[PDB]
């Protein structure tokens, strides 16, 4: 322990950099990238212009 | 403790009206601890680190 801790959390903040940093996907894609996956591209929405 | 405001059309009344804008930047000691972060819920849940 204290290695499995310092890496359990150091890992744990990575998860919670994808969550927010790739929205409208949370407590799914986090599941899919720890076990080595991927989720479908096509289905999301995107935004085109921002004024 | 009573100046009348002749030219104005009320005494009593405030003639002026104010608008303030200050910026303050002030170095200090204090310590600015961290900034702690959300659960997921996914952990806790699937059992992701067992």
């Amino acid at each position: 322990d204290f290695y499995n801790a310092q890496k359990m959390d150091e890992l744990t903040r990575v998860m919670r950099k994808i969550c927010d940093d790739n929205p409208e996907y949370g407590e799914e894609m986090v599941l899919r990238w720890a076990h080595g996956l991927s989720v479908d591209p096509g289905r999301v929405p995107f935004l085109l212009a921002e004024k | 403790a009573d100046l009348p405001q002749y030219p104005f059309a009320d005494q009593q009344a405030e003639v002026c009206t104010y608008v303030v804008q200050s910026t303050a930047v002030m170095p200090t000691p204090m310590i600015f601890g961290p900034s702690p972060v959300e659960q997921l819920a996914v952990i806790e849940t699937e059992d992701l680190f067992e």
